[PDB]
């Protein structure tokens, strides 16, 4: 078959991270049935690389606060889990984080061991008083999707293991909607409007590239089936 | 600060009303300008350019309403008030 | 429905009787006495509320003109099975038992105390023995219409009163299904109605046609029924006749041999049943808005037919005689192109708005022609062709097929009205779909309009893929205090997936009182609940729990009456479990088809020269006073000074207004309304000088 | 019970008995 | 309002004559009601550039 | 639908095609558009890009039943409404038409496009609340969404040995990340960090230092998610708002934000809000089932023994010792007092989570007697002579009415069904009276240099209490001019004079300790013709202070007579408004004190003879007043109604003594025009508030202005008046 | 923890006309999304065959009746609605319907052309008595979706055409189901269970294949973004 108007995508800009995808026009039907798929493919399908787990030598646990240190553990830890990594190594890397005397410590002083980077090096971590120390380790692992760290719970056994929730994925927000388009007299044609919101580690349009990228590849496995043709 | 309006709600009201005294005012001081413009466009043919077109560059077919409206509310028009 | 509801109706108006103005508002209410005689729920909704009701289903006239009642007479204590008729003054004098008292198999009453009906409204507990009369049936004291609610005893007052009315405005459709849930009550009106063909003889049919059928009677007699088709009823709407029997059939007598408009096998059917799935569904449903699955305008489940009738005469004028002609002065021959040799359409060609439908040409007399016109009379050979154009045309808003035509001619020695000679009339026939703006409301009084329309594929679906065909909101079913509709729709779900009461064990406690037949059905089966007396609460909450499985060999509904829908947007099911159940849907004929009206400008009245003119050129709305106030509370000024001269009664204001708009040029002033020059000119007519007059005190001239 | 012969056969939950038909409506 | 043909006898013999500045009466004329935009502090507006 | 825009907007459209070029002359282009080629809608289309059409729906009874939307063509032929607005006109969508008219000239187009367009309409004309607001579906759906439950799927949890705390997210994304996951019900505990969300006042001031929140600032909440979510919705600036969403609390906001902001963001707000709340409707699990509607558990005990008091009742009668009129009184209390009863326990065993519950409780619509109706007891039901049956339904709709009690019910729904028409009618003609006499009043200057203003209680201070805000503040002086300054106690000013009144100012006053405050009212205006602004004061759509030329009379009367078809039943109903605007004799015509003095009254069993010693000196004034009437609470210091009237005291002059109304005119005659125009504000406003609804009282002041306006002349003199 | 092994699918038989297909592992709650989009365009986007009009002799319009059979124009096109016929040609064909005599008239009596064919013979269509006959002319057109009869209103055609409903869709139901393997290990995936029934006119594989491919092409323009 064929289709009466071809789909056109026209990327808008809000700012240098969002930005507003629309698609026009679309058979009556289609809007949800792409802006859905394409919205849950973006979330939970792009792989990524982000904290799984900390170390801190300085505290036994964490229901008190690290010694030296303004900001509560749990502070800590959420201050860390924001922090953006790109790794291309697929094995879980360890990464030190060791600081001395009165100061603030910023995301940028970590040593990255070979491939792992940090995207953010100005982001603030914590301040540090007068002969203040911090030593944390925490390890860096690849993945996709969203991951409590509840299911992280049972990892080994270990002294002061403080498993986190981690964000494998470089966008963290998606909305989509639909607008009725006239295009002809049936004036009920779908107009998808995406909006997309991704981390520094990859752009907006690349992150819909790799989603749309996946699931054509996915949904390559039901054409393959049999051979039967269709429209643009 | 708000979204950027669309149809007929641009431009905004209280920006309009913070020119005039009151709406009462404003309708008229809008009315009368579309009335000009239209004459303005009536007369664009042939004849005395007494009246004087629209301020701001209009729009691909915009109501001489709207320009009247929109040049309202970019501070290019005074009016007197009677009595 | 409405046929044998209007036959049966109690008008208190009229001549000979009271005035609206006149009679007090205490008429207009209930009396003890109507109890089995007037049925006190259905009634008009509008302002005769009260002035008019229905005979009860077993209420009788006496010869004096006093409705009677049945009732069964207890002489001591033992119910009789011989019945006699009380009127109210007899009623008053005795004492009145209650139908739904229990009663021993032997007639005794078990209860030492029941339930009493005194003199006037009285109602109080007496011994078992100073009863004197008892009823017949729990369902005596209403009308045929409110006798098939099913539920009715769990509905308001007014609901019952609203679904009654609506009952009686539900429009035919092409194929009409019999209800799943529904009480004893539809046969017997069908039947009675008389729109059902019933054989007055047993016999045995030797052929049947959709035109026609023959029987033969046990006697060596043949008789043969017609069967009127796509017959214009009275209102708009077809009367359709279609035989349910087959040759060779022994049909004993007083079986129904084919079935009218609203018929399923000889029983009212007024609509279909659909599934409903209650809840609010992003807004499209919201406060009384429907949604409905694309399902039913595609399947043709609410499809209905509609016939329009037009009619011209050809009347003798003193100037000539009208006749009708295939030739029309100065049209075009594509026009032209579907009339006949004799002037008229032909059957079954498609007839569009604004088109014409039988060419006639007037007498003419004498009209110098306009310069240009004449010239241009002149200049192609047209003559003047001095007889006008009156053919009749399609009127606004109107399309279909021309079913039928019927022509009578005063040459074939036909009763015509004096003065005329040759009048047709032409039936359109329209097939209509349900879409926006249509009325749907069920059985409980719970009216609508359909929001939107949505695809098949976005409506949800149960568990094993099978849409859901209509929304309703739940904001609107405990406010209302409906309650009936939800009862309803369980057991409709009952009866259409089928039950089997477990009794390996022995029947279960809430199923003591459930007929020896009712313990199992097969799915798609047919129940009744006769109204005041049906299933209660225990015998649903027992059924629920008890349904067949699916082909697929699981339950959908789990007890509580909720599934588990999906959604048809997102794809992921609903947080909770959502009640379903098929519920039985009509459709009204407050179509929007009728209802939409529109008038840029039109003709105009003679008198008081505002807008006017026939629906077929549509007339404009009516601007009161209230609209009025609204206006100046606003503080709009010219608003109102428009709306009342310039586009209201201004004869030349109108004129100029039309010429600047269609012109580039301004709207100009408008002037004095003619309502006011009209009034000053009949006030001066009573010798009272009305002069307007300026701060100088001089006259002024309007 | 019912009145004429060929009626669609439904099941009611009927707990009572009706001494007399309805009459002719 | 009420007794229509009493006021009118009435008016008649005293000769009653009325002004026009109500909403009312101006609604019946046709004029601008004397209210809202209608009173000439906003008709009379001129306005140029 | 287009078929009816192409229909209305004929000559607009019909001339544009023409300069397209689509036709060549008029003739042509009329033939098209009546044959409807495919080249009419393309220029329809364009035709009516910006022309404001009018939509109304009659009856329209009060001034917003008139709007200006923009149009859009759609398919079908229906007229397509906003949900929002469906309040102002009181329309539902069952079949209800509404008719569209369309302004022409200029003129009329910037008029329906200024002051009647919809959006500039947020907050109704009779009282300063809002009426295009979330009111009926979406209510529950936002009521759901804010909604906060305990135990749910990751709640916020505490440190617990060698487990962490867990609940803490980075920001609402992540949030709304893991409620997608499913690991986070959306209402549930949560400790998420915000930064474009202004905390609020209590925390601004602290972790800040009130230094001021600005976008990218982290501060740490404790809240759901769905309270977050909801937050985002409301425009950028405003406050923190942490509770549960009921209807009030909604109302409340969209007020603070009328008040606060621009009329354009209170629009797209309230949009937003819709849209958020139509939304999450759909998931709040709300349905209607036999499980849902629970029987009360030991309803058929206390039935049984409501049962036998009533049989105890009976026989006491059967005595003979009462008559019919003491029996039925017993029998009317003791069902009464089943009937509360018996919802106490059905409200007592609901939970919480139910439909039914949920819709009532949050505000979206009906009441609790419904409900008990629906699934506890229906109770005794009214009869057409207008007395309660001593007999009740003891059975309510879920388990099944019986014959009898069905018969016997239908009299209420006829009676009320009858009642509705004749209602109506009476509230169009008092409103067609009440914009006949205030055709009048219009706002013809911006100030009079007056200095006479009505001095109203802005709280009355309590003997223990420091403050007890007055519970009519919002209705008396509220939005009225302040007519002289208040100073405190010292020298200072709390407010300047002429600077119109509001929550900040009120706040403030009652912060001071200022009780009586002098306001300026329309009702002592000294403008010859209408009423100056300064006077009349804050208007109530604008939200500012009135504009000149603007109709205040038809406002007013429009406002008095809206509620007058919701405004149900000496008749304390509707024709209690009309018979004291009418100014006729009230029916009960309660004897006052026309001068002030010791009481000494007889008590006659027959007719009351009452009798007062002026304190000054003179006659007894001696009133007969018929003895099958009740006392009314004589004028004490205990004021407590319970009071009988005990002969000997002193009370005040033009005080009433027995129940009823004194009549307008006496009042007027004893103690003067100013105590007249109180009573009869403050019995109008009595009788619209029992039922519920509020209107501002300079809605009825313009009223009494136009009403007690004529001086009687007794003796002519040197005048030619008779 | 990338997943090392992608999505597969797999598809079983429960009937001829009913089938199962499998496909996992898919990303934690993915499966949902995945089969609704399947499911919502199998439903309106597969291409099908359906009659457009039909032409009996001796009628006029549909609103009347032949003589001989049991029941008007009204029924039988109704009746004819809920054929099932599959179209190779890309153009309209005609097909030819001739029953004379008492009997029955069913679907298998129809003589479709070459390219054409009825997969339901056993259909009833009418009933006829000895007296009349019945002869019509059908047209088949190919297209998806649901066309209104008014397609053919303005055609123009003779006063015999009667145009009819088009329904273009071999797909009957479609339903899934999603197994989450929830588990405390980062090995958490969803397993979809996809359920399609067809009309007959194709196998479930080739609705699916369809419905696969449409997505794909649809989807492209994502990838042409880059
Ligand atoms: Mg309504
Ligand atoms: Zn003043």
């Amino acid at each position: 078959m064929l289709i009466s108007q071809r789909p056109t995508l026209s990327e808008d800009v809000l700012t240098d991270n969002r930005s507003q995808f629309v698609i026009e026009p679309l058979e009556p039907g289609f809007g949800y049935t792409l802006g859905n798929s394409l919205r849950r493919t973006l979330l939970s399908s792009i792989p990524g690389a982000a904290v799984t787990s900390i170390r801190i030598d300085g505290v036994l646990h964490e229901f008190t606060t690290v010694p030296g240190v303004k900001e509560d553990v749990t502070e800590i830890i959420l201050n860390l889990k924001s922090l953006v990594v790109s790794s291309e190594e697929d094995e879980p890397v360890t990464m030190y984080l060791r600081k001395q005397g009165p100061g603030e410590v910023t995301a940028g002083d970590i040593v990255p061991p070979a491939g792992v980077t940090v995207h953010n090096p100005g982001m603030h971590i914590a301040t540090l008083n007068d002969k203040g120390k911090l030593e944390v380790e925490l390890v860096v692992e690849r993945g996709r999707g969203y991951v409590p760290a509840v299911q992280n719970r049972a990892s080994g056994a270990e002294i002061g293991r403080i498993p986190v929730d981690s964000i494998y994925s470089p966008v963290l927000k998606v909305t989509y909607k639909v607008d009725a388009t006239r295009v002809e007299q049936r004036t009920d044609f779908d107009k998808l409007i995406l909006d997309v919101e991704t981390k520094n580690s990859i752009s907006p349009r690349d992150a819909l590239a790799s989603a749309g990228k996946t699931l054509v590849e996915l949904f390559g496995l039901a054409r393959e089936l049999n051979v039967e043709a269709e429209g643009i | 600060g708000y979204d950027t309006p669309l149809g007929i709600t641009n431009p905004p009201i209280d920006e309009l009303l913070d020119r005039v005294s009151s709406k009462y005012a404003l309708v008229i001081y809008a009315a009368k300008r579309a009335r000009q413009i239209n004459d303005y466009y009536n007369q664009l043919g042939e004849g005395i350019l007494e009246y004087v077109g629209p301020l701001v560059e209009p729009g691909l077919q915009e109501k001489p309403l709207s320009i009247a409206l929109r040049e309202i509310h970019a501070d290019l028009l005074e009016h007197t008030e009677g009595e | 429905l409405s046929g044998l509801t209007h036959k049966r109706r109690l008008s208190a108006l009229g001549p000979g009787g009271l005035s609206r103005e006149r009679a007090g508002l205490e008429v207009r209410d209930v009396h003890p006495s109507h109890y089995g005689r007037m049925c006190p729920i259905e009634t008009p909704e509008g302002p005769n509320i009260g002035l008019i009701g229905s005979l009860s289903v077993y209420a009788r006239v006496n010869p004096f003109g006093f409705i009677e009642t049945p009732y069964r007479k207890v002489v001591d204590g033992v119910v009789s099975d011989e019945i006699v008729y009380l009127t109210a003054d007899e009623e008053d004098r005795h004492v009145v038992a209650q139908a739904n008292s229990p009663i021993d198999a032997d007639g005794r009453f078990v209860e030492p105390r029941v339930l009493v009906r005194r003199k006037a409204g009285e109602v109080e507990y007496v011994p078992s023995s100073e009863v004197d009369y008892m009823d017949v049936s729990p369902r005596q004291m209403v009308s045929v219409a409110t006798a098939m609610i099913p539920f009715l005893e769990h509905d308001d007052a007014n609901r019952a009163l609203m679904g009654a009315n609506m009952q009686r405005q539900a429009v035919p459709l092409v194929r009409s299904e019999a209800p799943l849930v529904g009480t004893g009550m539809e046969l017997r009106a069908a039947i009675d109605a008389g729109d059902v063909v019933v054989a007055e003889e047993s016999g045995v049919i030797e052929e049947v046609s959709a035109d026609y059928i023959t029987v033969m009677h046990d006697n060596g007699t043949r008789r043969t029924y017609r069967m009127r088709k796509f017959a214009r009823s009275n209102h708009g709407t077809c009367a359709n006749q279609c035989p349910i029997v087959d040759a060779g059939d022994r049909v004993e007598a007083g079986q129904v041999i084919a079935d009218g408009p609203c018929t399923d096998d000889g029983e009212m059917a007024l609509g279909k049943n659909l599934l409903v799935a209650i809840m609010p569904w992003e807004g499209h449903n919201y406060e009384d808005a429907i949604i409905l699955s694309n399902r039913l305008v595609e399947e043709d489940v609410l499809t209905s037919i509609h016939i329009e009738e037009h009619e011209i005469d050809a009347r003798d004028t003193k100037l000539g005689a009208e006749e009708i002609t295939r030739d029309i002065p100065n049209i075009s021959d594509e026009v032209l192109a579907d009339l006949d040799e004799r002037g008229i359409v032909r059957i079954g060609a498609e007839v569009r708005d604004g088109d014409i439908l039988v060419g006639k040409v007037t007498p003419k007399g004498e009209t110098e022609l306009t310069p240009e016109e004449r010239l241009l009379r002149a200049i192609f050979g047209e003559k003047a062709r001095e007889v006008r154009d009156t053919s009749l045309k399609v009127p606004h808003g109107e399309s279909g097929k021309v079913i039928g035509i019927r022509v009578f001619s005063r040459e074939d020695e036909d009763e015509l009205p004096a003065g005329v000679n040759e009048l047709v009339r032409v039936y359109v026939a329209q097939k209509r779909k349900i879409s926006d703006g249509d009325k749907l409301a069920g059985r409980h009084g719970n009216k609508g309009v359909i929001g939107k329309i949505l695809p098949v594929e976005d409506m949800p679906f149960l568990a094993d893929g099978t849409p859901v065909d209509i929304i309703l909101n739940t904001h609107g079913v405990p406010r209302r205090m409906n309650i009936g509709q939800i009862l309803e729709t369980h057991l409709g779900w009952c009866a259409h997936s089928g039950w089997k009461v477990d009794a390996a064990k022995g029947v279960p406690d809430w199923a003591a009182r459930l007929p020896d037949e009712l313990l199992e059905a097969q799915p798609n089966a047919i129940v009744s609940t006769p109204v005041f007396d049906g299933a209660q609460e225990a015998e649903l909450q027992g059924l629920l729990s008890c349904t067949l499985p699916n082909r697929d060999g699981d339950v959908l509904v789990d007890a509580d009456g909720k599934a588990m829908l999906f959604d048809g947007r997102s794809g992921e099911p609903f947080p909770y479990p959502v009640t379903v159940g098929y519920m039985y849907i009509m459709k009204l004929h407050h179509l929007v088809d009728d209802k939409i009206h529109a008038r840029s400008t039109g003709p105009y009245s003679m008198i008081t020269q505002q807008p006017l003119g026939g629906k077929a050129q549509f007339g404009g709305q009516r601007f009161g006073e209230m609209e009025c106030w609204a206006m100046q509370a606003y503080g709009a000024a010219y608003t109102l000074q428009e709306l009342l001269t310039i586009k209201s009664d201004d004869t030349v204001g109108r004129v100029k207004v039309y010429e600047a708009i269609v012109k580039g040029e301004n709207i100009p002033e408008p002037g004095i309304p003619e309502s006011f020059k009209v009034l000053l000119k009949e006030l001066q007519s009573l010798c009272l000088n009305v002069e307007v007059l300026s701060s100088d005190g001089a006259a002024i001239e309007l | 019970n019912n009145s004429v012969p060929g009626a669609p056969n439904r099941v009611s939950f009927a707990k009572l008995r009706e001494p007399l038909e309805v009459p002719g409506l | 309002f009420q007794e229509t043909t009493r006021v009118l006898t009435d008016a008649a013999i005293n000769c009653r004559s009325d002004k026009l500045n109500g909403l009312k009466e101006n609604v019946i004329i046709g004029k601008l009601i004397p209210a809202g935009t209608g009173i000439n502090r906003y008709r009379n507006i001129a306005v140029q550039p | 639908p287009k078929l009816m825009a192409l229909e209305l907007f004929k000559p607009f459209v019909m001339k544009r095609l023409v300069d397209l070029n689509h036709a060549q002359n008029i003739k042509s282009a009329k033939r098209m558009v009546e044959r409807q080629r495919p080249q009419v809608w393309d220029v329809l289309e364009e035709v009516i890009a910006e022309h404001p059409v009018l939509l109304n729906r009659a009856p329209t009874l009060h001034r917003l039943g008139i709007q200006a939307f923009e149009p859009m063509l759609v398919e079908g032929k229906a007229i397509q409404l906003h949900p929002l607005v469906c309040e102002a006109f009181n329309a539902d969508f069952d079949g209800d038409q509404m008719a569209v008219h369309l302004p022409l000239s200029a003129e009329a187009q910037a008029e329906a496009r200024i002051l009647m367009l919809s959006s500039n309409n947020i907050l109704s004309p009779a009282s300063g609340r809002p009426l295009a607001m979330p009111r009926l579906d979406m209510v529950t759906g936002l009521y759901y969404l804010t909604t906060e439950v305990p135990g749910d799927t990751g709640e916020y949890q505490p440190a617990s040995g060698d487990h962490p705390e867990t609940g803490v997210y980075s920001s609402p994304a992540e949030a709304i990340m893991a409620a997608d996951r499913g690991v986070l019900s959306v209402r549930a505990k949560i400790k998420v960090r915000l930064t474009q969300l202004r905390p609020p006042v209590e925390i601004e001031a602290e972790l800040f230092g009130h230094s001021g929140w600005q976008p990218g600032d982290a501060w740490m909440a404790e809240t759901t998610l769905g309270r977050v979510m909801f937050n985002e919705l409301l425009p950028l600036g405003y406050p923190f708002v942490n509770k549960q969403m009921h209807k009030k609390v909604q109302a409340a906001i969209i007020n603070d934000l009328a008040e606060r902001y621009p009329m354009i963001v209170v629009a797209q707000t309230v949009d937003k809000l819709k849209d958020a709340g139509f939304y999450w409707a759909t998931r709040s699990g709300v349905t209607v089932s036999m499980a849902d509607v629970l029987v009360p558990p030991r309803k058929k005990e206390i039935l049984d023994h409501y049962e036998e008091r009533a049989d105890k009742v009976e026989k006491q009668f059967q005595r003979g010792a009462l008559n019919h009129d003491e029996r039925n009184e017993a029998l009317v209390e003791i069902w009464k007092e089943a009937t509360d009863e018996v919802g106490q326990a059905l409200r007592e065993h609901y939970p919480d989570d139910n439909p039914i519950i949920t819709i009532v409780d949050s505000g979206a619509t009906g009441n609790f007697t419904q409900t008990r109706t629906l699934a506890g007891m229906k109770g005794l039901v009214t009869n057409p002579k207008g007395e309660f049956i001593p007999r009740p339904v003891k059975s309510s709709f879920r388990e099944g009415l019986t014959v009898l009690e069905y018969f016997i019910n239908t009299h209420g729904a006829r009676k009320g069904l009858a009642d509705t028409a004749l209602r109506t009618a009476d509230s169009g003609y008092l409103t067609r009276r009440l914009v006949d006499v205030s055709q009048d009043v219009i706002v013809r200057e911006h100030d009079c240099q007056t200095e006479r203003g009505i001095v109203v209680e802005l709280a009355e201070r309590a003997p223990d209490g420091t403050l007890i805000r007055d519970p009519y503040i919002e209705t008396s002086a509220y939005a009225r001019t302040l007519g002289t300054d208040a100073v405190d106690e010292a020298g200072n000013v709390i407010v300047e004079r002429g600077q119109d009144l509001g929550d900040p100012e009120i706040d403030a006053l009652l912060a001071a300790g200022i009780t009586q405050v002098k306001v300026r009212s329309v009702l002592t205006c000294a403008t010859s013709t209408g009423v100056c602004a300064t006077c009349y004061g804050r208007s109530m759509a604008t939200g500012k202070l009135v504009d000149i030329g603007e109709a205040v009379g038809i406002v007013a009367a429009q406002s008095i007579g809206e509620p007058g078809t919701q405004l149900t039943m000496i008749t304390g109903g509707l024709p209690r408004v009309q018979e004291l605007f009418e100014a006729r004799v009230p029916r009960g015509k309660a004897p006052i004190a026309d001068v002030t003095g010791r009481v000494r009254l007889e008590d006659g069993e027959r007719f009351y003879k009452i009798t007062i010693v002026p304190d000054d000196g003179g006659e007894e004034v001696v009133y007969d007043k018929i003895s099958k009437r009740q006392r009314l609470r004589v004028f004490k210091h205990e004021d407590g109604s319970e009071r009988v009237l005990s002969d000997g005291d002193h009370v005040e002059v033009g005080q009433q003594l027995m129940e009823g109304s004194a009549d307008p005119h006496e009042v007027l005659r004893v103690q003067g025009p100013r105590e007249v125009q109180i009573h009869l504000v403050r019995e109008v406003q009595e009788v619209y508030r029992a039922q519920g609804v509020s209107i501002h009282d300079k809605h009825i002041e313009v009223i009494v202005r136009q009403m007690l306006r004529r001086v009687t002349i007794i003796d002519s003199g040197s005048t030619e008046f008779l």
